[PDB]
DNA sequence: ACAGGATGTATATATCTGACACGTGCCTGGAGACTAGGGAGTAATCCCCTTGGCGGTTAAAACGCGGGGGACAGCGCGTACGTGCGTTTAAGCGGTGCTAGAGCTGTCTACGACCAATTGAGCGGCCTCGGCACCGGGATTCTCCAG
DNA sequence: CTGGAGAATCCCGGTGCCGAGGCCGCTCAATTGGTCGTAGACAGCTCTAGCACCGCTTAAACGCACGTACGCGCTGTCCCCCGCGTTTTAACCGCCAAGGGGATTACTCCCTAGTCTCCAGGCACGTGTCAGATATATACATCCTGT
């Protein structure tokens, strides 16, 4: 019979904002393996969404104290460099228009006699 | 048209600014020539990789994709360009 | 016809509005975010492919992704990502 | 006149075998300890840098330090 | 009576203002000319997208800033506040570039 | 309990050694070093060529992807000599 | 029923390294859904050339060490004494290869 | 197994420095070298144990170790 | 009379030459194996190690410490010192990227 | 004055292809310890007299340490 | 700078000894031959968008100068480390013994590929208004000389 | 040890602007629902090697004595780089303009996956034998004391 469900995205089934279907397609066309399991895109999309949420929360926190309601690459760079764990995750990665983390060596400060 | 000695275009105040962003207080006078040398070596490596990527694609224009692949090649992954 | 390209822009924006209801984002920051998502996806998928090849498995399952996450992500971030992935897989299995 | 011509001819002959066959521009100052033939140092250094580890004339394989500079004078 | 700052204080002010800021510290046209010169040294008759040149400038500035950070740390290690070419060479060789 | 079958580049490395050093042997540990080196370089060239085919939206890896991968990964004059050797082998294979 | 007996693609290209095994590993390694005919030939040629270079350098080091058998120390000396071959394998360590013998000039005796 | 980091004795660290071309060694070098060695082992062994756990194995094979080293940009030849 | 005594440094140089000419392991095998098992039991209890796995770990650690001591010696020479101090290792590791 | 350099040119080249000691025949031997070049029969006869030292730089060498060369 | 005494190192012969090189039997993984269908090479087009020039102008670079503060050589010291020696520890080697788990094999079933229909998510284009850059001025804070 | 003067910086507020985000239309790829094949989980068996203990030997670790050389602090001196004002210059923005080739489409052909059979290349195993440590025995290159 033609009685079938209309549509139900795998992202909504897993309760994810990130696309399970697009991640599955990219896994299939990326030549990673001959086969891709059903739960592999779900797990990968969940991990990607968690990492995105973490970095975006940190970036919004960095933007809030700068009196800006709009995340810029400087805020993302500050969020990544302040968080030493995300910093070590993205140690060998440079961010365009992000600047650097403001720090000066303690010996370079004035003697202040 | 050909281009010559544009490595001098990376001028002394520009290198001083780059060192200031790197938290450098005092800069020797011989820092600048070595900075030209090392920046030129890095640019030769990256541009050679990007030109090889462009040549493989049968293209005569170096896109941002080629530069991004050359950077992710050398452990220098760059974000914000694709 | 017309060029078509896909990105994680709407997904990143939905996550942002979930975590920060009254905060915006710029085009350059969204490019940073898309590059980050593709880079992490490539790292995890390549590591899972390497585990599948080492263990002679012809398929990538949630076990491969979990092992790749444990290998690549550092420490507490890896633990939280593993918990989130397991939660999503268990939720997807029920529905 | 004949003596000068003969002397110039033998001087040219000396120039023939005192110059590296690979270069033929400037004088030999090195030897490969595998083929026992005299060449100049920077020609064989270039060939090693060019990853051509064969003698220019007998094609004998030589190592990184199978050639050393010769003190002719 | 002229007013002068003691040496180092203005340098510290530049350090602060260039660590707070994010814009490119190299003039765009000279760097573009340098990139094009190196490219034509590699392959002649070559064209560059503007995004490609901007990405190259971002990468080169980031690399030079990191190298200068390591060079400054080398300078402090030798009980110095000025950087020297030996500092750059040591940092590059430790990083594996030599 | 039967016997398994493990593939290796040992005989190929030995053939190359005999054709370059006819009267020089190789130890088992050095053979393991050589096999690991061959596997590493093979996987490196293959991964770079796979990424090259992915970047150009190409579904096949031909001699040109390996061409580009060798020009990239191998440094200096190793690159051009391996290019010459690979092109020579490809021409000799297409001729015969 | 008449057919050619056999001729390995390695023999066709004049290569000692296996073109067929390289081709099989290229398909099985999940690199692309298709692999050209000349790609394994060119890759086998490159692998054989690199093998010949490293093996010739190792044999040269072995002869300089008065040994007719290549040991991992000879391979390590071959890698570290060739700058191109060193930076091709810069992030690679060799088991039981030792290190290249060098001493910094300031550490030498002052001759006083 | 408790306190086996002292099993990396002082003369062993001096021998390691001698191979590294070190002429003089401070007395405080040994503890800090033991610490950084402990950090290095923690990283490599953690990756190797993750590789072993994925394979549903209870034995850490040499291939797991070389995969762990290759992950950290420290490729090792001679063990597969 | 007058028992022989090498000056401080020449014995060290002789050990440098000997241990750079040689290739064997510079750490005793049993203590390093015990250290590996100690560190491994913090990740998964009741764990077994292949012998070749322990040799591979030992080779990797020998190579890492030798390279780290090379960079440490270069840092010490940079500071116009011939002795290596902990700050040398800290600087070398931080430039290399661990710190 | 061109000829004045000519026999001056002769004595310069003629000196450096001949043996430092015998000074009468072209050099066709080397010493690999001292990186110096002598002729063949001089090093043969001076090896036969049981003095294994270089006449000019005083370098000790063995039997296999010196060999024939083709200078030409 | 030069004896020489001693220490260490580099060459020249017997001698075992496992490891290495070669010979055999399989057997399964490459080779031959042939099909078919899709990937890509080639021809054509078109429309971004890259390159090139000209002009204003103005921010930035280059130049020169005063000086001060950091680099470096030298000195002194004292202590921490190197070298050697006697002592103690445990590493190493071999041998045995037990079994846990690596590794392989046969079932089979339950997931993953494949495919037809489709439809709702996601991307391209439009447009608007508000977050933010900027101008401008005052207040605050940092620096430095001169008391 | 601060006062105060000069200069850099923060903050407050109005204004315009351009791009962030919401909306609309379309379209194509993710979804649903089946079939079918085969990958792997799963129980069972084998047997390799990992682990544990034991004992002897001796290499190595360790503790200490003693000297010395070098790590470090202090002093001088000196000269090189920083701050700053002025002049030049070419970077940058705007605008114009041409055409190069990146990107897309359409067509065809040839190249590679897939199959089936077949055989020989390579792997596991076995076995002779020979570089090769491993000693001594002898002849130079440094190390250090001494003059
Ligand atoms: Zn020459
Ligand atoms: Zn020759
Ligand atoms: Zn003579
Ligand atoms: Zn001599």
């Amino acid at each position: 019979g033609k009685a079938r469900a209309k549509a139900k995205t795998r992202s909504s089934r897993a309760g994810l904002q990130f696309p399970v279907g697009r991640v599955h397609r990219l896994l299939r066309k990326g030549n990673y393996a001959e086969r891709v399991g059903a739960g592999a895109p779900v797990y990968l999309a969940a991990v990607l969404e968690y990492l995105t949420a973490e970095i975006l929360e940190l970036a919004g926190n960095a933007a809030r104290d700068n009196k800006k309601t709009r995340i810029i690459p400087r805020h993302l760079q500050l969020a990544i460099r302040n968080d030493e764990e995300l910093n070590k995750l993205l140690g060998k990665v440079t961010i365009a228009q992000g600047g650097v983390l403001p720090n000066i060596q303690a010996v370079l400060l004035p003697k202040k006699t | 048209k050909v281009l010559r000695d544009n490595i001098q275009g990376i001028t002394k105040p520009a290198i001083r600014r780059l060192a200031r962003r790197g938290g450098v207080k005092r800069i020797s006078g011989l820092i600048y020539e070595e900075t030209r040398g090392v920046l030129k070596v890095f640019l030769e490596n990256v541009i050679r990789d990007a030109v090889t990527y462009t040549e493989h694609a049968k293209r005569k224009t170096v896109t941002a994709m080629d530069v991004v692949y050359a950077l992710k090649r050398q452990g220098r992954t760059l974000y914000g360009f694709g | 016809k017309r060029s078509r390209k896909e990105s994680y822009s709407i997904y990143v924006y939905k996550v942002l509005k979930q975590v920060h209801p009254d905060t915006g984002i710029s085009s350059k920051a969204m490019g940073i975010m898309n590059s980050f998502v593709n880079d992490i996806f490539e790292r995890i998928a390549g590591e899972a492919s390497r585990l599948a090849h080492y263990n002679k498995r012809s398929t990538i399952t949630s076990r491969e992704i979990q092992t790749a996450v444990r290998l690549l992500l550092p420490g507490e971030l890896a633990k939280h990502a593993v918990s989130e992935g397991t939660k999503a897989v268990t939720k997807y299995t029920s529905a | 006149a004949d003596a000068d011509e003969i002397l110039q001819e033998e001087i040219k002959e000396y120039k023939a075998r005192l110059t590296c066959p690979c270069c033929n521009t400037r004088k030999k100052d090195a030897v490969l300890t595998k083929c026992f033939h005299v060449f100049c140092f920077e020609c064989v250094r270039g060939r090693y840098e060019a990853r051509q580890r064969k003698c220019p004339k007998c094609n004998a394989a030589f190592g990184a330090h199978d050639f050393h500079r010769i003190y002719i004078s | 009576k002229p007013h002068r700052y003691r040496p180092g204080t203005v340098a510290l002010r530049e350090i602060r203002r260039y660590q707070k800021s994010t814009e490119l510290l190299i003039r765009k046209l000279p760097f573009q000319r340098l990139v094009r010169e190196i490219a034509q040294d590699f392959k002649t008759d070559l064209r560059f997208q503007s995004s490609a040149v901007m990405a190259l400038q971002e990468a080169c500035e980031a690399y030079l800033v990191g190298l200068f950070e390591d060079t400054n740390l080398c300078a402090i290690h030798a009980k110095r506040v000025t950087i020297m070419p030996k500092d750059i060479q040591l940092a590059r060789r430790i990083r594996g570039e030599r």
